[PDB]
């Protein structure tokens, strides 16, 4: 039944298969099982109990997958924190989750030392030399608690961009996870001995298909390492070397791999299932991928972290005359899904409305906030075609998407505002897709170099939320009501650029 | 060397983005990224050819690191 039990079922049937691979190391189900059991002894020796929070802040590794599974078994709540994100943002997530343990590398100890969570216990996963190395914790005088865990118990929290600059914790249960896993396993017919690439970092929910679907069916998950993120040819090499059958990423990555990594010239015969999510896929490029890989299964999976995948569309043949992205399709993960008019009523075929999700994947709620009650409103505008498939039209709020990344205007704005020589800030995106750029429009106290500002951003935000371009104004356009005129601001940034293509 | 380093520093500063130091971490501060790094290579080939095993922190960390990389590509 429960998440940790799916590994245990796989162990019994396949103890000698490779479970988890990283850039340095790999583990069989048996070796994973012993590593897990050793992390369980360690969490118990440390006094970390059911429902308490632990932070994972380190590059993806077989030890992280073991720690996740150790926490599940003790119903300890694990919080994957972006390892490419600075200590100041971990302090906010540490504050919000009120976590009692950090699991990091020995390199990260120095950052933690000066930080606000200096007084939180850390243990080193990587360097045996480090006084904080996890094996140095004595577990002899320690015992595994007697406890049971129900499908609705909090398993992990995936933090997301916060409009106030404090990130929000999507608190998710065994049942949330498993309704996705079981849905995907049945839908794409995942087999023992299949090899799953884990492209996404652990704090995104793409990673939950890669790791938990793999461990569910006695297959292998290969952690794509951070080091090869910007290298489309190393990414296609990873597919070849690990004989990858199942790939799951944002289309931006597949498109890098198609342009600068020979994915269409050097066919990867091992790929059986190609899953993409998180943003639209320019249909001209998706038509190419479909043609190269005629035999492969292609699907467009849709939803926020708060629902995981709530909708999906099987991409068969694509009309050559088609110009729009393919549908986001029909309900998934055993959810019911509908478009709402702003009054409450169901939209009818052809009527744009906001997508609503009722089902077993809908989050418990943002951690340390009031529970999700009833269906979840996604903020995503959609429209049903006659055949029953939804198309995504966009958002009406301050959640930006740059190449699949989710960025609250306010989180970047709060960072820029904290700059001593910045009195007003407003963030927006110029361009679509691969071209898209994140802009800061600032007013200076005493008239701000881009390099200085990037330095300033990088100390507070993940690099994917560091602004590409800056525009300094004497004041920000306002609306009658005093609020910043984001429509005016967009027109003025679009206008200044249009004047530079003319001059 | 110092000429190779300045044709780059000029390009970064002009055609992609003050002063940009030798050691200014180009990836940490998202000056170089998934979309602009392949452009800078278009240029370093088409007007000075970096291999795809090399598109990583080791090669493109600092300005002087991108300097060493082209310098060491002799024959
Ligand atoms: P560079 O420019 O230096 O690097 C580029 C590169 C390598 C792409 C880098 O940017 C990178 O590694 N990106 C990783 C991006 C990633 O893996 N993101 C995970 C997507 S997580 C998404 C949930 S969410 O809450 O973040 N966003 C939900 C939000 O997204 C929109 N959306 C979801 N799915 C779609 C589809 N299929 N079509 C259009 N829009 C979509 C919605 O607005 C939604 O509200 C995932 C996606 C499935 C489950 N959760």
């Amino acid at each position: 039944k429960l998440l940790h039990e799916r590994m245990m079922h796989s162990l019994a049937r396949y103890p000698r298969q490779t479970a988890v691979v990283d850039e340095q190391d790999a583990l069989s189900y048996e070796a994973l099982e012993l590593r897990i059991r050793e992390f369980v002894a360690m969490l118990c020796a440390l006094g970390v109990g059911q429902g308490q929070r632990i932070l994972l802040w380190a590059h993806k590794s077989v030890d992280l997958v073991a720690v996740m599974q150790a926490a599940l078994r003790l119903g300890v709540v694990y919080v994957p924190v972006d390892p490419l994100s600075p200590v100041s943002r971990l302090e906010k997530i540490a504050g919000d989750s009120q976590a009692v343990l950090v699991l990091c590398t020995a390199a990260r100890l120095e950052e933690l030392a000066g930080s606000a969570l200096a007084q939180v216990r850390s243990v080193v996963l990587d360097d045996p030399a480090s006084a904080g190395y996890w094996r140095n914790i004595d577990t002899g005088s320690s015992v595994v608690p007697t406890l049971a865990i129900q499908p609705d118990d909090l398993a992990y929290i995936l933090y997301t961009s916060g409009s106030t600059g404090v990130p929000k914790g999507v608190a998710l249960s065994h049942g949330n996870a498993l309704a996705f896993v079981d849905w995907a396993c049945e839908r794409y017919c995942f087999q023992p001995g299949e090899r799953f690439a884990n492209h996404a970092p652990l704090h995104f929910d793409l990673s939950v298909l890669d790791i938990y679907c793999a461990l569910n069916v006695g297959a292998t998950v290969c952690l794509v390492p951070e080091s090869i993120a910007f290298s489309p040819r190393l990414l296609t090499d990873f597919i070849r070397q690990h004989e990858i059958s199942i790939w799951y990423s944002v289309p931006s990555v597949l498109m890098m791999m198609m342009q600068d990594g020979d994915l269409l010239s050097d066919i990867q015969d091992t790929l059986r299932v190609l899953l993409f999510a998180g943003e639209p896929f320019p249909v001209k490029h998706l038509r190419d991928l479909r043609a190269a890989y005629a035999d492969v299964r292609l699907a467009n999976l849709f939803g926020p972290t708060e629902t995981n995948v709530c909708t999906a569309f099987e991409v068969g043949a694509i009309d050559p005359e088609r110009v729009l992205p393919v549908p986001i399709g029909t309900a998934a993960s055993g959810n019911q899904v509908w478009a709402q008019k702003p009054d409450g009523s169901r939209c009818a075929v052809g009527e744009e409305g906001e997508l609503v999700v009722q089902g077993p994947t809908v989050m418990l709620g943002y951690f340390a906030k009031p529970a999700q009650e009833g269906p979840y409103k996604t903020g995503d505008m959609v429209r049903q075609r006659p055949d029953g498939n939804y198309e995504y039209l966009g958002r009406r709020d301050d959640m930006l998407k740059v190449r699949g990344n989710r960025i609250e205007r306010g989180e970047v704005e709060a960072a820029l505002l904290a700059h001593p020589q910045v009195s007003e800030a407003a963030v927006l995106v110029v361009g679509e897709g691969m071209n898209a750029q994140l802009w800061g429009v600032l007013v200076a106290h005493t008239r701000l170099s881009l390099i200085d500002l990037k330095r300033h951003c990088a100390q507070r935000l993940p690099r994917y939320m560091i602004i590409d371009k800056v525009l300094c104004l004497d004041a920000l356009p306002r609306n009658a009501n005093g609020k910043v005129d984001r429509f005016a601001l967009a027109r003025q940034v679009e206008g200044k650029l249009a004047a530079a293509l003319e001059h | 060397g110092e000429e190779v380093k300045e044709k780059i520093r000029r390009y970064i500063m002009e055609d992609l983005i003050d002063e940009l130091d030798d050691q200014t971490p180009l990836l940490e501060w998202g000056i170089l990224n998934s979309m602009n790094i392949v452009k800078l290579m278009v240029y370093i080939r088409d007007e000075m050819s970096i291999p795809s095993t090399h598109i990583t922190g080791k090669y493109f960390k600092d300005l002087n690191a991108i300097s060493r990389t082209v310098e060491q590509l002799k024959a």
